[PDB]
């Protein structure tokens, strides 16, 4: 699993080579598909290895959720030093899977034949995506995982193409999808930079390291006002939802790769929801809203003492501002995560964000966050001009 | 999204 581009650069890709992707050498000047629509669709699911079955899971089941958030947590994605895991909720879960449009074939598991076991996932959610020029509906691929005791035999190309086919079978023929590794061809990447905002149980976790400061001078450099600074700052809501839809499409329009939202998408990603997503706007003195800021909820098991409180992170969503300064409002996002005690606050180099994150004290992380799309061949382009967050 | 960095 390369996660530099010069370490991909040396090898092959036996899955990816067959895929409608451009190679990783290629520099692209065209823009559009890689292949047809197909006309006929396969209509059997791909062969699994003995023993294996496929299951689409129904996510309002409550114990089939349970199912998922149990494989998940145990078997997903991990820090390049594997001290941490993600900690997706089953109301996240809900949230990042069930949107305007989902389909329940669209959440497929591998089952063990004998014991019905959960080993296999991945998911695809409905999304109109304008990229340069073109606005096309796609899907976005999430949470692919297999079982740690079933890694390395080739059981997620079945499931890559397996969903492929299902999403083929709708109609829809491009797809975008990120991973933190390096694959035919990134259109773009990104780095993750942390904000601390509890610089204490940061450092006992060993998520940061006290760098040669003090605990004390570190907690001070890290302090952080007890209140928001910007006038109006209010959470969403529900009359918020149009103009919350109409600020974010004219922001996103100078951006290369942003999600096109419906005003029922707008309220499902952005209407909060307590652990989960918080959205704050920004009401002036006309009563008037003019900006918004946006943070969701993922914390981390702590793997090492997987017994104890998971690291609470939040991460930046989309940030809108036409009135108020982003850094002053990158700076409200920080107090709030504060306030509702966040442990960090994590941010992507996209969109604006390099404008804002030396200037509040972000640290830069380890690794990328490469985006992709598939069946579909276009320029890459830099961290700045992708607008689109996927949980 | 689905990669966990840390500084
Ligand atoms: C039109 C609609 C199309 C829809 C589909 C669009 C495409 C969707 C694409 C998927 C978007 C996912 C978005 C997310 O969810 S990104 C999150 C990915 N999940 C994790 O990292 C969780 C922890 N890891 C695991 O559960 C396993 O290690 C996984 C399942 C990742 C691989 O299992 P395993 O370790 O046992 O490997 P293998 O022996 O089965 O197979 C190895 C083959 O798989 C290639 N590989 C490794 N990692 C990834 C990866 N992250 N994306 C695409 N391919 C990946 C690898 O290069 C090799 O191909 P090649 O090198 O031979 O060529
Ligand atoms: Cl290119």
């Amino acid at each position: 699993p390369a996660k530099t581009m010069e370490e991909a650069s040396k090898r092959s890709y036996q899955f990816w080579d067959t895929q409608p992707v451009p190679k990783l050498g290629e520099v692209v000047n065209t823009h559009g598909p890689v292949e047809p629509d197909k006309d006929n669709i396969r209509q059997e699911p791909y062969t699994l290895p003995q023993g294996f079955t496929w299951d689409a899971l129904d996510l309002g089941d409550r114990g089939v959720l349970k199912e998922l958030y149990t494989l998940l947590n145990e078997n997903y994605v991990e820090d390049d030093d594997n001290m941490f895991r993600f900690d997706y909720s089953p109301e996240f879960l809900l949230w990042a899977l069930r949107p305007p449009g989902w389909l329940p074939q669209w959440h497929c598991g591998v089952r063990v034949v004998s014991s019905r076991k959960l080993v296999g996932f991945i998911s695809a959610i409905p999304a109109n995506i304008h990229i340069y020029d073109t606005e096309k509906k796609m899907v976005e691929i999430n949470f692919l995982c297999v079982h740690k005791k079933l890694r390395s035999k080739r059981v997620a190309p079945v499931l890559i193409r397996e969903i492929t086919r299902r999403v083929h079978l709708e109609g829809i023929f491009q797809a975008v999808y990120t991973a933190g590794v390096v694959l035919p061809k990134p259109v773009g990447t990104c780095r993750y930079w942390h904000r601390s905002l509890n610089p204490r149980k940061l450092i006992e976790v060993k998520f940061s390291h006290l760098s040669n400061m003090t605990m004390q001078r570190t907690m001070k450099l890290y302090r952080l006002p007890e209140t928001p600074k910007t006038a109006g700052l209010r959470p969403m809501e529900t009359k918020d939802i149009p103009v919350v839809h109409q600020l974010l499409t004219r922001y996103l329009k100078q951006f290369h790769l942003t999600p096109v939202m419906s005003q029922e998408e707008v309220e499902h990603w952005f209407y909060p929801q307590e652990n989960i997503i918080d959205t704050f706007v920004v009401e002036n003195a006309n009563g008037e809203v003019t900006d918004f800021l946006s943070f969701y909820t993922l914390p981390s098991t702590i793997m090492n003492h997987p017994t104890h409180k998971s690291l609470k992170a939040a991460y930046s969503f989309y940030n809108v501002h036409t009135q108020t300064p982003l850094l002053d409002l990158m700076s409200d996002a920080l107090v709030l995560a504060k306030m509702k005690g966040f442990d960090v606050f994590n941010a992507l180099d996209l969109m604006e964000n390099k404008t804002f994150l030396e200037k509040l004290k972000f640290g830069i992380g380890d690794g990328n966050l490469q985006y992709y799309l598939y069946n579909w061949k276009c320029p890459s382009m830099g961290a700045e001009k992708v607008g689109l967050v996927l949980q | 999204g689905n990669c966990f960095s840390k500084p």
